[PDB]
RNA sequence: UGGAGAGUUUGAUCCUGGCUCAGGACGAACGCUGGCGGCGUGCUUAACACAUGCAAGUCGAACGGAAAGGUCUCUUCGGAGAUACUCGAGUGGCGAACGGGUGAGUAACACGUGGGUGAUCUGCCCUGCACUUCGGGAUAAGCCUGGGAAACUGGGUCUAAUACCGGAUAGGACCACGGGAUGCAUGUCUUGUGGUGGAAAGCGCUUUAGCGGUGUGGGAUGAGCCCGCGGCCUAUCAGCUUGUUGGUGGGGUGACGGCCUACCAAGGCGACGACGGGUAGCCGGCCUGAGAGGGUGUCCGGCCACACUGGGACUGAGAUACGGCCCAGACUCCUACGGGAGGCAGCAGUGGGGAAUAUUGCACAAUGGGCGCAAGCCUGAUGCAGCGACGCCGCGUGGGGGAUGACGGCCUUCGGGUUGUAAACCUCUUUCACCAUCGACGAAGGUCCGGGUUCUCUCGGAUUGACGGUAGGUGGAGAAGAAGCACCGGCCAACUACGUGCCAGCAGCCGCGGUAAUACGUAGGGUGCGAGCGUUGUCCGGAAUUACUGGGCGUAAAGAGCUCGUAGGUGGUUUGUCGCGUUGUUCGUGAAAUCUCACGGCUUAACUGUGAGCGUGCGGGCGAUACGGGCAGACUAGAGU
């Protein structure tokens, strides 16, 4: 029920990608994820399908039990139950922070999130998994004035191409939401099918 | 063994509201209402009235008997005054 | 406890009411009586004064009048029978 | 927009068919570790016994009355005058039968569902009507007084009343006769005839603002009675039944009723499971499952039973009634030993039991209930808090830079790799902990003010928020201050070595170890989850291995040794019929909460809230009649002669 915290190149190299990356591109390595990673490996659709689970897992940093609820939630709704994950997955408030690239890592986005860097349209909000709608706008937290990550950020907002279903003002990063988080039609990095038969079995 | 209006506390413990409803004094907090008629916050709206004002006037005509509060709700709305008008 | 009154108000009522109900049963037994010999009328003067009785007790609470309409009409008809 | 499988018999294969595992769930115990919040739950075992304190008291606007405080007066200056606000105690009135708890017993009376309830009741509420009068006597209390250790009690004095009692001064209504309108649903409305009763009161006060009081009409509520259908196992229980079965009459009952009861008749149930045994509170619902179904029915909610055990009854509108009596019995206790008292399966608490389940917590603010004109009083219910990661939801336990390929470890073909840019180091931020500090919503009520005669509806102020410095909010310090657990041969993500050497020891199934263990012990590495993680136990599924959906019986276990024939099942062509079944429609029903969906609110979530859906299902009413079925009837091939 808590965040990672840890080395991304231990999982980066175990699902045999670099997930995020952050201020270096890769690490420029190989596909070895420790001592006898260099041998070769039999596959299975419960490891293969597993390593898309958690790519999931790590790229927006959510623990199981939460996902499942997710899962649930996908499953409950009409549509393909993936795609229903993923925009379910985009609605959360870290998820539209880091696409909007005001913070060099999505961990130093939800850090700040998580410290109430960034409001909401009129709550001082701490939560990564809040899930943020239509008309949903960001805040930026007064207090967050006169630090770093808001202006250097904005700076370097360029970075992480704003998603078309929502558009950030830059002057005030008014989040604003106009259509429904379509993530599935845009930088889908992963599987979604085989995570969706995995929880069934 | 009389018909009584009672207002029933239910929700979450500190954000509650009150159901309106018709009732037995021998009943509990949260019985079987014989019907339930609107409802009631303390919070929000500054006493929030939220009622039918339709069978009131019914339920008053056969002889139920609304407890203080409930009278205040129906000042309010005007339905006591308009019922015994 | 302290509510030793309910049980002494109780003996009082009760005590009154059985007697009360063991004198109407004996005036049922002379009416009855009176319906065995033949005197008619004086059935009929008993039949007052338990018209006079009867009632007035179930005016005092002691029955809910039932037992009243069963026995001043049954004994009615018994009395018309005889 | 809703279902996955594998391993596992042989030298090998394929079938059949058993075992096990992989998931989820739990009113959960245990292990290791352990930060917080929010939301919920917390004897599942001995319906075993129990200390403590507390759980139902109220009304002076019913009366008598003055044992207190206080008042006023008196006045001994430390005692009086009930004068009285008040009021011990007391009579009378309400309730005390609700509320709370538990689920032993109960095998269908109950429960659920749905119908009936025409001779079923229904005080306190609303409402129309009428009454809303005349009287007596006693008595508790009090005073004197007896008894006993006490418990507790006798006698004598003394007193009122919305108490008791007797007069009608209602005649709706009760009874009978007769009649009228109108029933088959064992009959409702209404008139006359004869009989025929009942209460009620008076009150204090705002000194008449108010409180009332009686019989009725009908409402409304709640309850009772009966009934269809449905909801465990057992045939290694098949004969059960004279109060049984039926009637007459009578009583009794709130009431029909062998409920009771005199007489008479001789029936009644039953293999479309009698009697009996075992097991069990039932349901909305919880869990599982794709669902059909299974399991379960713990919290919450409804219903039913029980209250040391058993029995019976009163009061009463309504009792099995925890805090009521009486008897019996057990078990504790007291005693002056004579004689008496008690019942936590109510809150908390103790002991016992057991693997195990909480504070002798605060308060009645709101809510809830009762009395009272009301203020006010009570309220261990509800409302709040405390303990356990006891369980769900949710956030942290830092980010950026960061190959030194640090130290170090392990392995090494010992050149090297890996751990690992992770750490160290530079830098920025601080949710939450800590400290300081402001301090809510939840709140309406009560007093008072003004408007308001009384009412009404309202101004302002006061107070009242227990939980509360609450939370929330503001500021400060600095990565400071917070990660562990299980597993690693396959099944099944998840390994290299050391040590070890059929021993020790591991294991859910196959199984490993007989000196080179990827299965044991250790290190290291990795995987999974994460202040939880693992184990055990239990239910479901997976299991189409009880198979309606959805399985088999030539040899895989299974076709009675064969035939007959009863119940039961089933039954050709067909006219017309009934429309029972079924179908369609409509009304009611199917409570709420819970579940689905959609919205919305607690900073999100869980949760709660709104609404719709769901509520698969019954009765009533409405159309058709296909098919089935029944009746009436026909033909003929079926079958038979």
């Amino acid at each position: 029920m808590a965040r990672y915290t840890g080395p991304v190149t231990r999982k980066s190299r175990r699902l045999r990608t670099d997930l995020v990356g952050g201020d270096q591109a890769f690490e420029k390595r190989p596909y070895p994820p420790g001592q006898h990673g260099r041998a070769r490996i039999k596959e299975s659709e419960y490891l293969l399908q597993l390593q898309e689970k958690q790519k999931a897992r790590f790229t927006y940093g959510v623990m199981e039990k939460q996902f499942r609820r997710y899962y649930e939630e996908a499953v409950r709704q009409p549509g393909k139950t993936g795609e229903e994950l993923l925009k379910i997955l985009e609605s959360r408030l870290d998820n539209v922070i880091y696409r909007a690239g005001l913070a060099r890592t999505r961990r130093m986005a939800r850090q700040l999130v998580s410290h109430g860097h960034f409001n909401v349209n009129g709550v001082h909000v701490n939560v990564p998994s809040y899930r943020v709608s239509q008309y949903d706008i960001v805040d930026v937290r007064d207090k967050s004035l006169n630090t770093v990550p808001f202006q250097i950020a904005r700076e370097t907002a360029g970075e992480r191409p704003i998603p078309s279903w929502l558009q950030v003002v830059g002057e005030r990063q008014r989040v604003l939401i106009h259509q429904l988080p379509e993530r599935a039609q845009i930088d889908v990095p992963l599987t979604e099918q085989l995570i969706v038969e995995y929880y069934s079995k | 063994m009389a018909v009584k209006i009672k207002l029933t506390r239910l929700g979450k413990i500190r954000n509650p509201q009150y159901r309106v409803a018709v009732a037995d004094a021998r009943t509990r907090r949260d019985g079987r209402a014989i019907e339930v008629i609107g409802r009631y916050h303390p919070k929000e709206e500054p006493s929030l009235i939220e009622i039918n004002s339709e069978r009131a006037q019914y339920w008053l005509s056969v002889g139920a008997q609304p407890t203080e509060p409930v009278l205040k709700l129906l000042k309010i709305t005007g339905d006591w005054q308009k019922f015994k008008g | 406890k302290s509510q030793q009154k309910r049980n002494r108000t109780n003996e009082r009522a009760r005590l009154r009411n059985k007697a009360v109900k063991s004198s109407l049963r004996t005036a049922v037994r002379a009416f009855r009586e009176a319906a065995h010999a033949g005197d008619k009328a004086k059935a009929a003067e008993l039949l007052a004064s338990t018209n006079r009785k009867l009632d007035k007790a179930a005016s005092k609470g002691v029955i809910h009048k039932n037992q009243a309409a069963n026995k001043k009409s049954a004994l009615a008809q018994a009395l018309n029978k005889l």
